[PDB]
């Protein structure tokens, strides 16, 4: 079975930089593209950024040279850095792991950040 | 006689290895317990491993002296 | 094998060490090498009373063996230390070189950093690692090329002390010496190679690690090109050691017949020396090749060792109490007996 | 001080006997338990039966076919014969010992041809004694069966 | 550590083996003068090769199943 | 025999069938060049480094059974021959090395390729080129240890007569075996040049 | 289009069967043959059974290899694979299968005429021993592909 | 494409149906050799017929490896399953199946000649015993795959 947890969540100073943390287990195999997504409260879910397996990144434009999403060094790794933060960014941030055909999709439990 | 002696060594073997093994899990050593796959309790597998090297050492002295008369 | 001729070097002396050295590095592990080991013992200490006896067939054999058994045994000792394997588990002696980050998460893959070099055999860090064949067949094939190179560069030097010892230097300006560059030239060269590739750092000093597959056989099929540097000048030593291989050819087919010729019967020394020729230059590359035996007999017998015990031990920590003990108790006289069964007696044979 | 003949074979010597006809078959002897000398064959031309000692063979020969013969009426019975008695003349040491004489060697001849005659007669009239009391066992289990 | 490691433990085994074939017995002369020079000399190799091949890696190592605690 | 009449009734089906796309104007629909464009070049690959190991084993295998047979046979009034005639069993065995040897180099090309290049031109070729290669060293290994074979079990036999013959005998094994070296040769020559799969 | 297809599993299920299957064969014949051997000397020298018996568990040896090969590449198995990852455990199974099947015939051939010689030639004994050893790595030169190509099978995967 | 296509059972139900017939073929043929052997024997020699049986008993048990195999397989057999299932339990089915039909072969053979011999050399019969233990085990080696594909063909599967 396949599970992941995210990390580096919790409240910050306003105009504060920070980073959240993840990753994924339990499967052989690389995941084609990995990506985070947020809900403010009151609001469904909403995208941000995700990452190819070549490296490719694309990006919500509201957070568009704020965010940075990378991969690390081991397989089924992942980073989200924003260098400042503000009230409207506030919310619990997902993360969410995909493969290039069928059901195997899969999504982490979630962590909280606030101003 | 022949016949004792596989029983004896056997025994024999079976109480060192059996113990050793049992001392390494009631340490946690890292070769023992440390993959994700490992047994989740050191101290609880290795009390059942230390009796299984008393059961090899009562048929070492058992054969032994067998042996010996 | 054959009756020596009257006075030339015994091979003897050399099996002493090289035959139980050699059979050591294919069986490595101190856990078959302390068992064999302790069988020979206990047959060399009693040997006043067994010469005595009647004895069978098979049991002959054994004892006539006892002492080259007890060599082959204490060496697999030694070299299963190395190999840091014993009973297909590893050994934590000294502080390893590796290092692994300093957080993860349950089940998150992870990669190591290097702190230093392990002083005594393989670093223990490598057990368990899901990449660790990757580092051990480039360690072991390379292993035994060179152990190859070197006894057979040691074995034929053994040559030139019976031409010496019988005064015979047409031997040595005819035979030896065209042979030992043909050897050296091709496979001396590759030996340096491959322990120079070590001393380098490729990833410090920013060039390409290059490929040795690759410019043994450029050096062959399209000699003075490459596709990586391994050192200065590569190209004009390449080309070099090409044509000195190739002049050697005619060197050794045809001195020792002409030398005869200026002192029919010349006919054989003719027909001898080209078979002799044809079958040196073949026999070079074909003997070298061979040696790879030394690494594949060792891969099967570690992983027939780690399969043995993923089957037959690992399944007995599963379950508690009574129940517990007892398959414990059964599936360690299981696993003694294919061990010593298999592992020692056919893989040992 | 001997020589370390492991590196190299140890360096061989050629030597010529010539002994007396009449200290020849003692001196052999001698060689014998040495345990020593190699021998080369210095007429292997002439044919096997021309050679000067076939005669001698031959009466030697004769002896163990007898010996084996008497061996063979042992085996066929659960008689054994008494083991050991290995060292007796040598220890393999190659101390020298006096061969037996000629007149024990004769009479070892006379012996084996005497005990060959005794036991061709004792053993062949035997058997035609064994040949009747088969025949009347076989006759008498047909009687005794049923009606 | 470093390449001079090697070179340095050769220059040793290499005294130690010269020292003992002057001083080697005299009984049996050839088989002690034999089995320990070469014995030490093969025994030798195998260390400088495996140590030399730990020196600068090319592959680190790389495993997922591991707990935290460790 | 029943097989030969699969083979011809396979032949006939296969030549209605071709008639009858022809005929109808679908010709085109037997289309062996799409085939051959869109398989996983993975199959080619792996396939090639399987059969080149395993045919050239079974080479070894049967060269060996056919030496050995005759050799203890031979060996029963002359057992001398049991240690010298060796030389022709190694000549077998050195068969399943050259092809152990191709599977360690074409092993190192099997990478994994992004799905945007699979079907590139780069990554066929290399497809077809160690599927082809394996296929030569697999199949000269199998022809070559048969002739040794053959040829070793001659030479045991000819010793047991007299010891002259091996060495004028022991030549002509000498030109079996170097088959194998052809085989080996070509087979690094057509797949040097190919690229690993990117 | 995509690199990890619902069939992709195929290829593993049949590389993991055929690697016991044809080694099977192979060792099933290897006994077959020098069995009869065994039986036909020994009624007149019985004494020898035991020396006589190495044939069948060299024999034996060969199904070892399937199994371990099988028993590595079955791990590997899931539902979810790329083609990739299907060929490649193929292969395995393909290579030590069609080698153990040749090292067992190799191995009862020979095995039958050494056992039936070595009854009246004990010298010959020795001969026998070094020729079926040369068969039996046979099946060791299969199983080390296989191993190489085992060690390969997940890594870098994307899918 | 699918996970679960509508004729996934179908390889199943093959996989189920060959466990048992190669199986049968196997113990099928190790009966027929052996039997004609003791009835050619016993008939001067009927006093141990009882004890030359063993080779039919040791060819019987074969059939029971493929019994437990197509059972254990029958009861997975479902409408809606996923492909992956099909194929796992078909490799299943073919491993044990032409495992026990080799190791018939070999049980036969050697079951034949072991009893022709014995009725006149009566310490040949602990080898004929020795032999078949290795010829058994290769039926064994075949059932220990296919119950280690079967329970790896439902874990973690998804539909």
């Amino acid at each position: 079975q396949v599970q992941l947890q995210e990390s580096g969540g919790g409240l910050v100073e306003i105009g504060g930089s920070l980073r959240l943390s993840c990753a994924a287990s339990g499967t052989l195999f690389t995941f084609n593209t990995m990506a985070w997504y947020r809900q403010a409260p009151g609001k469904q879910r909403e995208f941000i950024a995700t990452i190819t397996s070549g490296g490719n990144t694309n990006y919500a434009d509201s957070v568009q040279g704020r965010f940075t999403i990378s991969r690390g060094n081991a397989k089924n790794t992942l980073y989200l850095q924003m260098n400042s933060l503000k009230p409207e960014d506030t919310a619990v941030y997902y993360c969410n792991a995909r493969t290039m055909t069928g059901p195997f999709d899969y999504w982490g439990q979630g962590t909280q950040v606030t101003v | 006689t022949g016949k004792a002696w596989c029983c004896t060594v056997l025994s024999a073997f079976g109480v060192v290895i059996l113990s050793v093994i049992a001392h390494l899990f009631n340490t946690n050593h890292e070769s023992f317990v440390g993959s994700i796959n490992d047994p989740e309790d050191g101290p609880a597998v290795a009390h059942t491993v230390y009796l299984a090297a008393l059961v090899y050492l009562v048929f070492f002295v058992f054969c032994g002296f067998q042996v010996y008369l | 094998y054959g009756i020596a001729q009257y006075r030339e070097i015994n091979a003897g002396l050399p099996t002493i060490v090289t035959f139980p050295f050699m059979f050591a590095i294919m069986f490595g592990d101190m856990g078959h090498g302390f068992l064999m080991t302790l069988a020979a013992l206990s047959l060399v200490l009693n040997e006043k009373k067994i010469n005595k006896m009647k004895r069978g067939e098979i049991f002959d054999m054994a004892f006539t063996g006892r002492y080259i058994i007890l060599l082959m045994g204490v060496f697999s000792m030694y070299t299963g230390f190395l190999y840091n394997d014993i009973f297909s588990k590893t050994m934590t002696i000294f502080k390893s070189g590796w290092k692994w980050p300093d957080h993860w998460k349950k089940g998150e893959s992870i990669t190591a950093t290097s702190v230093g070099t392990y002083p005594i055999g393989l670093d223990w860090a490598w057990h368990g690692t899901e990449n660790a064949l990757l580092f051990s067949n480039s360690y072991k094939m390379k292993l035994s090329i060179l152990m190859g190179f070197i006894h057979m560069t040691y074995s034929y030097f053994f040559s030139l002390a019976n031409h010496l010892y019988f005064n015979s230097m047409i031997d040595i300006i005819g035979n030896f010496i065209p042979g030992l560059l043909f050897m050296q030239g091709i496979f001396g060269y590759l030996s340096v190679c491959i322990v120079y590739k070590w001393a380098v750092d490729w990833v410090k000093d920013g060039k390409p690690a290059p490929g040795l597959l690759n410019m043994l056989i450029n050096m062959f099929l399209s000699p003075g090109t490459i596709d990586d540097e391994l050192y200065p000048h590569q190209a004009k030593v390449q080309v070099f050691l090409l044509l000195m291989a190739l002049v050697c050819i005619p060197w050794l087919l045809l001195v020792k017949p002409l030398h005869f010729k200026f002192t029919e019967d010349f006919g054989d020394i003719m027909i001898h020396q080209v078979i002799h020729t044809i079958e040196f230059c073949l026999n070079c590359v074909s003997h070298t090749a061979s040696y790879l035996r030394l690494w594949a007999l060792s891969l099967a017998h570690a992983q027939l060792s780690s399969v043995l015990w993923t089957m037959t031990i690992q399944i007995a920590f599963g379950f508690r109490g009574f129940v517990g003990v007892f398959m414990t108790v059964a599936l360690f006289a299981m696993w003694f007996a294919l061990t010593c069964a298999v592992l020692v007696l056919m893989e040992g044979t | 001080e001997k020589e370390e003949a492991i590196f190299r074979s140890a360096e061989m010597a050629l030597v010529q006997f010539y002994i007396p006809q009449e200290i020849s078959r003692d001196s052999a002897y001698t060689l014998g338990q040495l345990g020593l000398v190699q021998f080369r064959d210095l007429n292997s031309k002439v044919r096997a039966f021309q050679r000067t000692f076939v005669n001698e063979i031959r009466r030697l020969d004769n002896v163990e076919r007898q010996y084996r013969y008497f061996y063979s009426l042992l085996k066929k019975h659960d008689i054994k014969l008494y083991e050991g008695d290995t060292d007796k003349y040598l220890d393999g040491s190659g101390e020298l010992y006096v061969p037996p004489s000629g007149s024990v060697i004769d009479d070892y001849v006379r012996n084996a041809s005497y005990l060959e005659e005794r036991l061709i007669q004792m053993e062949d009239a035997t058997d035609q004694i064994e040949v009747q009391k088969n025949d009347l066992e076989q006759y008498r289990f047909i009687l005794q069966s049923g009606d | 550590s470093s390449f001079y490691t090697v070179v340095g433990v050769f220059i040793v085994v290499s005294a130690m083996s010269v020292l003992f074939w002057i001083m080697a017995p005299k009984n049996n002369q050839a088989v002690w003068r034999s089995t320990v020079i070469l014995t030490l000399a093969m025994m030798f190799l195998m260390w400088a090769i495996t140590f030399l091949c730990q020196l600068h890696p090319l592959v680190a190592p790389r495993r997922s199943d591991l707990r935290p605690e460790f | 025999s029943f097989s030969h009449f699969l083979y011809y009734l396979v032949l006939i089906v296969v030549i209605v069938y071709g008639l009858y796309k022809l005929f109808t104007g679908h010709g085109s629909d037997i289309n062996f060049g799409k085939f051959l464009l869109r398989t996983s070049p993975y199959m080619w690959a792996n396939l090639g480094i399987a059969l080149c190991v395993g045919l050239s084993v079974v080479g070894a295998a049967w060269g060996i059974f056919i030496t050995g047979s005759s050799m203890i046979g031979a060996g029963v009034r002359a057992p001398r021959i049991t240690t010298k005639n060796l030389i022709s069993i190694i000549f077998c065995e050195v068969v399943a090395i050259y092809g152990l040897i191709i599977a360690i180099v074409f092993s190192s090309k099997l990478t994994v390729a992004t799905a945007e290049n699979m079907y590139s031109k780069s990554n066929l070729y290399t497809g077809y080129s160690l599927f082809w290669a394996g296929i030569t060293v697999g199949a000269s290994n199998l022809i070559c240890g048969i002739a040794v074979g053959i040829t070793g079990a001659t030479a045991a036999i000819s010793d047991a007569a007299d010891s002259a013959l091996f060495v004028k005998i022991l030549v002509i094994e000498i030109f079996g075996s170097i088959l194998g070296l052809l085989g080996l040769i070509v087979g690094l020559l057509m797949a040097g040049k190919a690229s690993e799969f990117q | 289009t995509e690199l990890c297809p619902v069939y992709a599993p195929f290829f593993g299920a049949i590389g993991c069967a055929s690697a016991i299957i044809f080694t099977s064969l192979g060792a099933a014949y290897g006994t077959a043959k020098s069995g009869v051997g065994i039986c036909a000397t020994c009624v007149l020298r019985p004494d020898l059974l035991f020396k006589n018996i190495v044939p069948v568990i060299m024999a034996g040896i060969i199904a070892i290899y399937g199994l371990v090969v099988s028993v590595l590449v079955c791990y590997s198995l899931g539902q979810k694979q790329a083609l990739y990852t299907g060929f490649i455990q193929l292969g395995a199974g393909l290579s030590v299968g069609l080698s153990g099947l040749a090292a067992g015939f190799a191995i009862g051939i020979v095995g039958d005429a050494g056992v039936r010689g070595s009854s009246q030639q004990p010298r010959l004994f020795v001969g026998m021993i070094l020729i079926l050893i040369f068969a039996e790595v046979l099946g060791l030169y299969g199983l080390i592909v296989a191993l190489l190509l085992n060690s390969r099978a997940t890594q870098d995967v994307v899918c």
